[PDB]
């Protein structure tokens, strides 16, 4: 009975949270990637002059 | 002044017999190398010794047989002075390295079965042993090229022939002709035969005097019998194949009655063919009988 | 008194809120962007010296040093640029399954089947590495451990719980309970304010470090989840399971975004990681190689082949320059 | 060149670490590692006691050979997530109580279920198994009051302990689906001198000899 | 040394030819 | 506690032989390389010999080759130096210095107490011999190098030491920028190429002494003349 009450109390707290549309969530990920794309060595190969591993 | 080899009845037979040995040798000795390269789990120190033996026996088919046959059938050397000093050197190199790596396998098996509580040898030690085998056999084959000369022999006013024959510093009856023959037999035949016979006798004794716990002692002895059948074939094939060839050369250097025969070249070819049967017999006993290579052949063929 | 029924009613009304919240998919949003194209990486360094299989590795903040653990009972710190060995710590117990590197660089931690996390001090006046503290109290094998700070460490164990420890005192402050199966992984947020854990009940939970409470629960997978990792932004994370499938979750929308699956993959996923900008997803499998996914288009961009056995550990450096991969053939490879 | 005075000294330090890792790694290759498994109170304590939380390691030496036993009992977690750490052990020791054929918490069938899983595990497809049958002096007295038909309904035989013991051993050996490359040695545990460690020495020596023969391809 | 020299004479020629045209392997 | 104790510093007739020992306790003696450094009664520091961990590498000063011998005994934790054919110029005070080499370490961290013996290349230049100053004022110490100390790997090999009156030298700055542990955060190192500067902020009575700059780039190690502060 104690476990059952704890499960309900946790579920009630998790039920009442604010949510935003998936469209708004997905746009943020796109904005972050297209902003930091230039500073990604793995996407854009760097010249061998400034490559510490070659 | 002609021998039996001039007849086409025996000349056609010899080429066909030599071709079959070449055909079997190239196929058998290349499968062992292929599976080791293809499969990355077969790269083991034990399997490197067998792969080395396959390469050494591959050169024997490529070099010893076709060059010997053409010089016997044609009766003279028409390859050039450069090959007169090189072909004999290479043939001795292949034979010696093939024998050396044969006793390394016997000692490797002796160490890891009789002394089963020690540590297996590392890759670095194996590479040194393989490298030393080719280096030493290169040194021991040097006298073949040094004491070999190229000349034109004219007996009849028009009988000019080309001979790639061996000459020694001594005059008349030179002991150096017979010294090389005795040293060859006591190093390439007597010494390896004693080592592998001693090694395989101790292996047979230890396996026989072994008891397994439980009620599965009998099943161990069924598998033990096939190993005994395999150990004998290695010793018998090596001893029988290489004996008549070494004995014939020693007889010539001692007695001159052998040289002045009408069938001297026919006798030599028969003994040469027997000794060259080990080129295709080695992959059959070493690269097919063991379980590691046997399952790799079936797996790779699919 | 219908206590079980009330839980079912709460569970149902939660999923309708998510369904009413979902109005678009990333497939239609991200369909009009250019793909990354072919991505080819070559091995630059190979690190040898471990006599057994590597189970874990961790990069340093300086992006040069690298600690790795193996079942032979040794911890080795490497110098990536020169392939030198800086240290070699013998372990009391050889059954080590995780290791971590302190963000300051003064400590390393390890744990495993002995149910104890050991912390070693690297900067000593005596010139040798010695055990600084032993933390005991877990009743199951240690699965993961991460240095939250120079004095705090968070540890997940096989007894379905997570704990936060005070290294100086030696006693755990708060305990995070609520999982049903064994906890296999955890990941710390970039702001070091929240963390996420995945367990064998095929669920992931978001925990608050200070409060000790669970904020959200995610149940998208079908089998055990072995790997988990935050997005560099900190508003999403990706999980890898035993059904040969990787999934991406969003904290703000509190539901799933993308699925990374292929018809030719049947082997489970061992480890997962992100690149610097988050456009690439690195996943290691049981079929002896790694796959590079496009996190925005969900299509494969490249493969990392060259390991002869299971790829057990995988990590990306802090500046996004190199990727380190360990495996069960006792080798470490650095790709660039 | 291109190396400074301090870089050259760092390289020399790395070579010393390599030498230490090589010598202690070779030392550990001359040991024999064993794994202890059982179903609760199967008598594992008696086996360990003869040679005197987490994992327990025991060291002992017998006739110039070092053994290490790992006791993985007491870990309250599923073994599917950590059983692969023990791949490569020379042999596995399984302990069974002969007197537990009627106690229930039927528990004999529980041990048979554990034996079946470990014997046919994917990781342990080649390691041998040494089986110990404990409580011999208690099973003989208990067989005169409780018939074996309680545990095995299909058993039609005598009430003699020798007949019943042979039947129990047969059922355990017939759960092995790997009739090749995996062998099972069975022994009834006794307290006569050191016959328990003598048998383990005989079984392990047999395992090592057959392992060497497979590498050479002779077997 | 060629004999340069009847039944026994041909024996020397055969002996000389076999001596120069000789192999070891 | 880390300690190095020297013995064998008597008085020697010219042309004689002597034995010097260095006993170490409180640290792992087998993992450290050892240096011998001597100081003339009025002059500055000069490097003598070096022996590494495992005794694999041995280096000598060009003025002591064929005369001195350095060796170590790990089980007894002892460093000893054998001197042969002593001359009047070998009258100095000899120091035992410990050093460890890996990525991110601090060599020359601990010096011995010293033993006195009486018998009876990159040039490093210091700007000024003496500097008079009062507490509470910033003072800068600069020394110059003949050859650039910056390596291809990006490391500049310059070290700074402090010789307090009647005391062994103490490391302050290693590799021209890093600050040694236990040193107050008021010493600053700067410079590039051949000119380097040591800056002291809020000077107090504990900064009075002689400052030396040493290079650790090539085979022999060279010190500066030394700048004195009053």
């Amino acid at each position: 009975i104690a476990q059952a009450r704890k499960l309900v109390e946790q579920l009630k707290m998790e039920a009442n949270i604010d949510r935003i549309k998936v469209s708004k969530a997905a746009a943020d990920l796109m904005a972050y990637c297209e902003a930091h794309a230039k500073e990604d060595p793995l996407l854009t190969p760097v010249p061998a002059s400034e490559n510490p591993f070659r | 002044l002609i021998d039996s080899t001039k007849l086409i009845e025996v000349q056609v037979v010899l080429i066909l017999a030599y071709c079959s040995i070449i055909l079997l040798g190239v196929i058998g000795n290349s499968l062992v190398i292929h599976v080791v390269i293809k499969f990355k789990s077969m790269r083991t120190v034990t399997n490197f010794f067998i792969a080395n033996l396959a390469v050494a026996d591959l050169l024997v088919n490529t070099l010893c047989l076709p060059f010997t046959l053409t010089y016997t059938l044609m009766g003279e050397w028409k390859m050039g002075p450069v090959l007169c000093h090189l072909v004999p050197y290479a043939q001795g190199l292949a034979v010696q390295v093939s024998t050396i790596t044969l006793t390394v396998i016997a000692l490797d098996r002796y160490r890891c079965i009789v002394y089963h509580l020690e540590s297996k040898i590392s890759k670095r030690i194996s590479f040194l042993i393989i490298g030393l085998a080719w280096g030493i056999s290169a040194l021991l084959a040097s006298p073949l090229a040094i004491f070999r000369e190229y000349s034109l022999i004219e007996i009849i006013p028009d009988f000019e022939i080309v001979a790639c024959t061996e000459k020694w510093p001594g005059e008349e009856k030179s002991i150096y002709g017979t010294v090389y023959s005795l040293s060859s037999l006591l190093i390439l035949y007597v010494l390896p035969l004693g080592i592998i016979s001693f090694s395989y006798t101790r292996i047979w004794s230890k396996l026989k005097n072994h008891v397994s716990p439980g009620a599965a002692n009998d099943h161990y002895h069924q598998r033990r019998q096939k190993t005994t059948k395999m150990l004998v074939c290695v010793v018998v094939v090596f001893a029988v194949c290489w004996l008549p060839l070494h004995a014939f050369q020693l007889a010539v250097d001692i007695d001159s009655q052998v040289l002045d025969l009408k069938e001297y070249k026919l006798i030599f070819t028969v003994f040469h063919i027997i000794a060259m049967c080990s080129t295709f017999a080695n992959p059959l006993l070493y690269g097919w009988m063991n379980s590691n290579y046997r399952k790799a052949f079936l797996s790779a063929f699919r | 008194d219908q206590l079980r029924q009330e839980a079912e009613q709460l569970k149902n009304q939660i999923r309708d809120a998510r369904k009413a919240c979902a109005d678009a998919t990333l497939s239609q949003i991200t369909n009009n962007i250019d793909p990354v194209g072919r991505i080819q990486m070559r091995t630059r360094r190979t690190l040898r010296g471990h006599l057994a299989k590597i189970y874990a590795m961790h990069w340093g903040t300086d992006s040069r040093l690298l600690v790795s653990a193996s079942q032979d009972g040794k911890l080795i710190i490497w110098d990536s640029y020169t392939t030198n060995k800086v240290h070699a710590i013998p372990l009391r117990s050889s059954w080590v399954m995780t290791c971590a590197y302190a963000p300051s660089g003064n400590y390393v931690a390890c744990g495993g089947l002995d149910n104890i996390c050991s912390i070693y001090n690297l900067k000593t006046r005596e010139g040798n590495v010695r055990v600084s503290r032993e933390l005991a109290g877990h009743t199951g094998y240690l699965s993961c451990c991460r240095f939250l700070d120079d004095n705090q460490i968070v540890t997940s164990s096989g007894d379905t719980t997570c704990a936060l420890w005070d290294i100086e005192t030696g006693q755990q402050t708060t305990t995070f309970t609520g999982h049903t199966g064994d906890v296999m992984s955890l990941s710390l947020a970039p702001d070091t304010r929240l963390f996420v854990s995945g367990a064998c009940d095929a669920s992931a939970k978001l925990w608050d470090v200070r409060e000790g409470m669970c904020r959200q629960t995610f149940t998208g997978h079908e089998s055990d989840i072995n790997a988990i990792c935050f997005f560099p932004n900190g508003n999403a994370f990706a999980t890898g399971s035993d059904d040969a499938t990787c999934r991406l979750f969003d904290l703000r929308a509190d539901q799933e975004l993308m699925t990374y699956s292929h018809d030719n993959i049947i082997c489970g996923i061992t480890s997962v990681s992100f690149s610097k900008s988050g456009r690439l997803l690195l996943a290691g499998y049981d079929d002896f190689n790694c796959n590079v996914w496009d996190a925005l288009k969900a299509d494969r961009a490249g493969v990392l082949a060259g390991h002869d056995n299971r790829v057990s550990c995988l990590g990306v450096t802090d500046d996004g320059m190199a990727v380190a991969t360990g495996s069960w053939d006792s080798f470490l490879k650095i790709w660039n | 060149c291109t190396l400074s005075a301090e870089d050259k000294a760092a390289v020399e330090r790395s070579k010393m670490i390599d030498r230490n890792l090589r010598e202690d790694g070779e030392k550990a290759a001359r040991e024999v590692k064993l794994l202890l498994l059982g179903a609760g109170e199967s008598g594992k304590s008696t086996i360990v006691k003869q040679m005197k939380t987490g994992i327990v390691e025991t060291h002992f030496t017998f006739k110039d050979l070092h053994f290490k036993m790992f006791d993985v009992g007491g870990q309250r977690s599923e073994r599917k997530k950590w059983i692969h750490c023990f791949e490569g052990v020379t042999a596995i020791i399984f302990c069974v109580a002969l007197s537990d054929y009627d106690l229930v918490l039927n528990r004999m069938h529980e041990s048979m279920k554990l034996f079946d899983s470990i014997c046919n595990n994917k990781w342990f497809t080649d390691t041998s198994i040494i089986l110990f049958l404990n409580k011999k002096d208690l099973f003989e007295e208990k067989i005169k009051k409780s018939p074996l038909t309680i545990c095995y309904p299909e058993y039609a035989g005598s009430n003699t302990y020798e007949e019943a013991a042979a039947y129990i051993q047969c059922q355990f050996e017939d759960l092995n689906k790997r009739k090749d490359t995996k062998e099972i040695y069975t022994h009834f545990t006794c307290a006569t001198d050191t016959k328990n460690v003598q048998f383990v020495f005989d079984a392990v020596t047999d395992v090592i000899i057959k392992n060497n023969l497979k590498d050479c391809g002779l077997f | 040394i060629k004999p340069e020299a009847l039944n026994r004479y041909y024996a020397s020629l055969r002996h000389y030819l076999n001596l120069v045209t000789r192999q070891r392997y | 506690d880390v300690q190095l104790v020297e013995s064998g510093g008597g008085l020697v007739q010219p042309g004689g032989s002597r034995k010097l020992s260095c006993s170490a306790s409180g640290f792992a003696f087998s993992s450290f390389g050892m240096h011998w450094v001597r100081q003339a009664p009025e002059k500055g520091l000069e490097w003598v010999a070096y022996i590494s961990s495992g005794s694999g590498t041995i280096y000598y000063a060009d003025t002591v080759k064929g005369r001195f011998t350095i060796s170590r005994d790990d089980p007894k934790n002892t460093l000893f130096l054998q001197m042969t054919s002593l001359r009047s110029e070998d009258t100095a005070m000899y120091y035992c210095v410990r050093s460890i080499y890996y990525y991110g370490s601090s060599p020359f961290d601990f010096w011995g107490q010293g033993t006195t013996l009486t018998v009876s290349d990159i040039v490093m230049t210091q700007a000024t011999s003496s500097v008079p100053v009062t507490p509470g004022e910033s003072v800068s110490i600069s020394c110059r190098s003949s050859k650039s100390l910056l390596h291809s790997n990006g490391n500049t090999y310059l070290y700074w030491f402090l010789q307090r009156p009647g005391q062994s030298p103490q490391l302050l700055i290693y590799r021209m920028s890093n600050l040694a542990s236990g040193v107050p955060d008021r010493f600053s190192g700067s410079g590039s190429g051949t000119a380097f500067t040591l800056t002291i902020s809020r000077l107090e009575a504990e900064d009075v002494g002689v400052y030396y700059c040493m290079q650790h780039l090539e085979y022999p190690l060279t010190f500066g003349a030394g700048t004195k502060l009053e």
